[PDB]
């Protein structure tokens, strides 16, 4: 099996400007290297075969180079159709490999989070089970740090999160996190705290709410 | 025009066996090899082997000897994956992508030049159920957010809106997360201005056709 690796997973870039995209293999692969563009839809199309030829139909932006281990693949005027993830793949030889893929976001400058704190319903406690929701809201970039704190307690296991796609609209990120107690757990506290950084933050932000008031 | 079309999503439980099928139009199958590639969601991309479709003879990767067997349909133009005793981790996107075949000298593309659109293949022994929803109570404490927690409910996915779609601005509805339960969960929040939350009524409205659920859930300050 030869290795395929993209170093940079995660790539910034503003609409207009030349994007670069590294590839490299375990050993000499003769040129025989293509690349593929997934769309955020999940579908796929090639880009380029053999290192430097543009499929049918692709546009003259997209161009690609390289030799031995060292390949790239270049769109020279970044447009918005373009944010997508790239893939290079050789076929060199059987197993035919990918590299990781490089997954472009747009560039913008800094944003804080907005912070919310959200207490289970009175509902939602009568069946058993309490969530506590923190809201991380349009932030940018997308690396965050939060913590859970119950009673000055750090929670670590019991609580997960998910966070949305770039905004296409503000180029921002928000984060959900759930922290889920038994109903007994939920009634033996009571501070209940999000405690969030972020390197638009001089300080860190901290909602918290006392069940019951 | 080139197309490759895939069957549609599948909900398999553990130990059952899941036929993908690839319908090629606009190009003769016969003439291409056909490939299998698998995506995990993360997205890494694998190429899982391919099928000589003039002969007929299937050519497995090593990671996908045993349980996987590609087969041909040629007079319904159409190429197959069957995944045989399915295990939750064979949950992936599956597509098929047609390349040249290659010869010395040729001038085609030695690429996989048309992809199909991709089969989404879940593995669960979960239940189907609808949501709970509950309110994500704006703070009484400018803007102001507040949302739903559609909780505990199989198969995904759900549709979540806000005032019957009259209401998109500042809404984030995020993906969903898979519980320890075997069920999914997740939120739907909103940002509004402070002012309204005494004057305007936020419902979210939420669907689940799995489980025939639809829920319009009103959230209000909490007295």
């Amino acid at each position: 099996d030869i290795q395929m690796t993209q170093t940079t997973s995660s790539l910034s870039a503003s609409l207009g400007d030349r994007v670069t995209i590294s590839c490299s293999s375990s050993q000499d692969i003769s040129n025989y290297l293509n690349w593929y563009q997934q769309k955020p839809d999940g579908t796929v199309k090639v880009l380029i075969y053999y290192t430097s030829t543009l499929h049918l139909g692709v546009p003259s932006r997209f161009s690609g180079s390289g030799s031995g281990t060292d390949y790239s693949l270049t769109i020279s005027n970044l447009e918005l159709e373009d944010i997508a993830t790239y893939y290079c793949q050789q076929y060199y030889n059987l197993p035919w490999t990918f590299g990781g893929g490089t997954k472009l976001e747009i560039k913008r400058t800094v944003a804080a989070p907005s912070v919310f704190i959200f207490p289970p319903s009175d509902e939602q406690l009568k069946s058993g089970t309490a969530s506590v929701v923190c809201l991380l809201n349009n932030f940018y970039p997308r690396e965050a740090k939060y913590q859970w704190k119950v009673d000055n307690a750090l929670q670590s296991g019991n609580s997960q999160e998910s966070v949305t796609e770039q905004d296409s609209k503000d180029s921002t990120y928000s984060l959900s996190s759930t922290l889920t107690l038994s109903k007994a757990d939920y009634e033996k506290h009571k501070v209940y705290a999000c405690e969030v950084t972020h390197q638009g933050l001089s300080s860190p932000v901290t909602k918290s709410f006392n069940r019951g008031e | 025009q080139i197309q490759l079309v895939q069957s549609g999503p599948e909900l398999k439980k553990p130990g059952e066996t899941v036929k993908i099928s690839c319908k090629a139009s606009g190009f003769t199958l016969t003439n291409y090899g056909m490939n299998w590639v698998r995506q995990t969601p993360g997205k890494g991309l694998k190429w899982m082997g391919w099928i000589n479709t003039d002969t007929g003879e299937p050519t497995y990767a090593d990671d996908f000897k045993g349980r996987f067997a590609f087969s041909l349909e040629t007079s319904a133009s159409t190429a197959s994956l069957q995944i045989n005793n399915l295990k939750n981790a064979d949950t992936a996107t599956y597509f098929c992508a047609r390349n040249p075949p290659y010869y010395y000298g040729t001038n085609n593309a030695e690429a996989m030049d048309y992809w199909g659109q991709g089969t989404a293949v879940t593995v669960s022994s979960a239940s189907t159920k609808g949501p709970s929803v509950f309110p994500l109570a704006p703070s009484s404490k400018g803007t102001a957010a507040l949302g739903c927690l559609v909780k505990d409910y199989f198969p995904e996915p759900v549709t979540v809106s806000w005032n019957s779609g009259a209401l998109t601005s500042g809404v984030h509805t995020f993906p969903a997360v898979l519980q320890s339960s075997g069920l999914y969960s997740l939120s739907s929040v909103v940002t509004v201005p402070s002012s309204s939350l005494g004057t305007q009524t936020y419902i979210c409205n939420v669907n689940h056709k799995p489980s025939n659920t639809k829920v319009d859930k009103r959230v209000e300050p909490k007295s």
